[PDB]
Parts: C-alpha cells; sequence; structure tokens
C-alpha cells in the first residue's frame, strides 16, 4: 500500500557540486528510509539507513535527511564515480530511481556514417549506421534521409553510459532495410545538437 | 566476509517456471530474513517476497501470489525464488538481498539473469562499419562492428583483444521485433592509423558460445 516517488527522475549535476534527490513515500521513532546506489551490471548498494545512517565505508559526501513522509538524498561535491541510479526503499516499496550525470560544457557531437557492409547486404538485410560521437547534452535529433525522403520510425537508437573520462555521451542510429528497399534507392543522418550551429549531413551513395 | 552467490543466468519460455538460487555464507543464515528483488533491463526494483530461513515461513508480494515459492535449505544456507507460469515480462535480473535490522538491504547477491522469450539462443552476426571519408572529421576516423540479431544477452565486445581501450564506445544492445539483440561497437582512431595499424573487434557471446573476430578495414 505504501508508493515510494522520487524527484528528479534524472538529474545533471557539475563535477564536484552538490547533487540532492528526493523521496517522498505514500505514508520506536525510526524512519526506516533506505537509499541505494546502482551501476550498470551490479546490484544495489546501501548507503543510508533510517533515513540519515550512513553505511560504514560510504563516503561521506553521501549524507541522507528528511522525517515522516518527504526524505532527501544529498551528495555533496559529486564525483565522476558518483555516476549512477540512486533508489529510496521504505519496507517493501522502491522509488523509480533517479539517473545522475556529470554535468559539463556543451561538446557538439562528431558525425559519422557507415554504410551496410557488403557481408550484410549478402545476408539480405542492409543497416546503416550513424554515429554520433562525445557529445553533451544527452539530448540529439538524427534524421534520416533516403533519396531525400525524410524517414520515420524505422531506425534504432542507443546512447552509451556517459563516459567517466570526458562525461560525454555518444549516440548510434541504426536505419534497417530490407536489401531490396536498400537497392531502390541511392542515404543521409542529419543531425541536430546544441553544440552545432547548423545541422550536419554525413551522406553516401550506394555504390 | 558476508557474501550472497546467486546461481547463474538462465533462458526460460513462456510459460515455464525458474528457479534460482541464494547460497549465504558468514553470517547466521537463519538469523535474517531473505528477501527477492526483481530488475526488468532498464527499469526500477520490485520487491518479490520474503522467506524466514528459520521457519520456511514466507509472504509474498500480490503481484507474485499464485507464482511464486520461496523455499531455503538451512543445511547448505540456500534460499530459492521459483517463479511460474513465465512471461516474457518476467524477464529481469532477480536478486537475493539479506535485511538488516534497520530492515534495509545491506547485502545483495550478485543478481541473476532471467530471459524468459520464445526465441532460441543464437550467436550474433558481425558485420565491419568500415572507415572512409564519410566517418572521417578533423584527422580522426570512425570504425566499429555491428553485432546483429543475437540471443539473449549478453555480448562482449573488445578491440585488438583488449589492447584498444581508448575511444571505444560499445553500445546497449536493442531488442528488435524477432526478439533478438543487436548493438555496435565503435572506435574512433587518427586517420593517419589507418593505413597502418589493424582494427579488430573481439565479440563474445558466451550464451551461444560464439567467440568472432572481425578485421574492420577502410574504404
Amino acid at each position: 500500500d505504501i508508493v515510494m516517488t522520487q524527484s528528479p527522475d534524472s538529474l545533471a549535476v557539475s563535477l564536484g557540486e552538490r547533487a540532492t534527490i528526493n523521496c517522498k513515500s505514500s505514508q520506536n521513532n525510526k524512519n526506516y528510509l533506505a537509499w541505494y546506489q546502482q551501476k550498470p551490471g551490479q546490484p544495489p548498494k546501501l548507503l543510508i539507513y533510517w533515513a540519515s545512517t550512513r553505511e560504514s565505508g560510504v563516503p561521506d559526501r553521501f549524507s541522507g535527511s528528511g522525517s515522516g513522509t518527504d526524505f532527501t538524498l544529498t551528495i555533496s561535491s559529486l564525483q565522476a564515480e558518483d555516476v549512477a541510479v540512486y533508489y529510496c526503499q521504505q519496507y517493501y516499496s522502491f522509488g523509480g530511481g533517479t539517473k545522475v550525470e556529470i554535468k559539463r560544457t556543451v561538446a557538439a557531437p562528431s558525425v559519422f556514417i557507415f554504410p551496410p557492409s557488403d557481408e550484410q547486404l549478402k545476408s539480405g538485410t542492409a543497416s546503416v549506421v550513424c554515429l554520433l560521437n562525445n557529445f553533451y547534452p544527452r539530448e540529439a535529433k538524427v534524421q534520416w534521409k533516403v533519396d531525400n525522403a525524410l524517414q520515420s520510425g524505422n531506425s534504432q537508437e542507443s546512447v552509451t553510459e556517459q563516459d567517466s573520462k570526458d562525461s560525454t555521451y555518444s549516440l548510434s542510429s541504426t536505419l534497417t532495410l530490407s536489401k531490396a528497399d536498400y537497392e531502390k534507392h541511392k542515404y543521409a543522418c542529419e543531425v541536430t545538437h546544441q553544440g552545432l550551429r547548423s545541422p550536419v549531413t554525413k551522406s553516401f551513395n550506394r555504390g | 566476509q558476508v557474501q550472497l552467490v546467486q546461481s547463474g543466468a538462465e533462458v526460460k519460455k513462456p510459460g515455464a517456471s525458474v528457479k534460482v538460487s541464494c547460497k549465504a555464507s558468514g553470517y547466521t543464515f537463519t538469523g535474517y530474513y531473505m528477501h527477492w528483488v526483481r530488475q526488468a533491463p532498464g527499469q526500477g526494483l520490485e520487491w518479490m517476497g520474503w522467506i524466514n530461513p528459520n521457519s520456511g515461513g514466507t509472504n509474498y508480494a500480490q503481484k507474485f501470489q499464485g507464482r511464486v515459492t520461496m523455499t531455503r535449505d538451512t543445511s547448505i544456507s540456500t534460499a530459492y525464488m521459483e517463479l511460474s507460469r513465465l512471461r516474457s515480462d518476467d524477464t529481469a535480473v532477480y536478486y537475493c538481498a539479506k535485511i538488516s535490522g534497520s530492515y534495509s538491504f545491506d547485502y545483495w547477491g550478485q543478481g541473476t539473469l532471467v530471459t524468459v522469450s520464445s526465441a532460441s539462443t543464437k550467436g550474433p552476426s558481425v558485420f565491419p562499419l568500415a572507415p572512409s571519408s564519410k566517418s572521417t572529421s578533423g584527422g580522426t576516423a570512425a570504425l566499429g562492428c555491428l553485432v546483429k540479431d543475437y540471443f539473449p544477452e549478453p555480448v562482449t565486445v573488445s578491440w585488438n583483444s583488449g589492447a584498444l581501450t581508448s575511444g571505444v564506445h560499445t553500445f546497449p544492445a536493442v531488442l528488435q521485433s524477432s526478439g533478438l539483440y543487436s548493438l555496435s561497437s565503435v572506435v574512433t582512431v587518427p586517420s593517419s592509423s589507418l593505413g597502418t595499424q589493424t582494427y579488430i573487434c573481439n565479440v563474445n557471446h558466451k550464451p551461444s558460445n560464439t567467440k568472432v573476430d572481425k578485421k574492420v578495414e577502410p574504404k
């Protein structure tokens, strides 16, 4: 019957600055609220229990506060090592999680386009890959154009975890067509991003 | 040293059952309730239930009542979670976690991936993403490998057998409507290297016992 809601769902904070994550519950004198850090491929790690007691070994920059229904995980001086998803927990309810990332200066993507290989074409399919490399922030618009026809809903995007070294993202966009569809046309990926003064288009002719 | 060590990833078809184990050591097994928590890929944490290892008494989330069974074997300090009548939305990493006196989970198993799907295990097809002028910007060329149509997760990718880590980006897999996964791995290198330095992506799909090494050559 208890529902935990975290705010915000995602958070970008500059290196060495303060990050705060909120958690409110639906609802001996203990508060029975825990905070967990989770990095990809790892189980969550307990940071704070009883709302404000740090687990030994957790850096002092992690602190918890709050009472009753409203609780807050604070990270003073965010490190790149703290990029993770944080969860609150009360009894058997978990918050929905809050992604924490390093905020950094805008970095425009370098754009690269890869035609389908002949190996793939012989297998009967054609994947066109558009690479957006080392950019920030994560929002980027990738438009596919096939003989200048704007493509909608037939590509798939994937985005890396933020790079711990330079705090950037990379993104791949894959347009997949049947070999037959690919042969019927003569291919461009147009990238819009905060760091680009005008869109960058990379294109190639089939053949 | 408290450790909770879970059994390995499993793949199940819809309608089947899965049983995950969790071997505890480093503390008195019967003194702490063991809970199960699951996490679908990219999603949050979902509590499933607990077992009192000292009695076998259980309590399950209403969402799993009638499908989950938790048991333990105290002689080998092992907790078990069985989930039956599986559907693809039971695809998740299942965790065992020991509750503490503060009603927090201070110790977690490493997780057990359970994939529920009708798809058959299948190694990837690996296709080069070749560097050319159309993947060259300011003396930097990008190249990569497309790792297509495999099941289940995961695959690992390295470059030049792990000697090449700078500039490497391996993208999270996307699950296609076919039920198969595909990803790309890319690396950015100096353009001046393309005529002298060989680039090979090493693709390892342990579920299908597939390893592919693909040379990626310019143009």
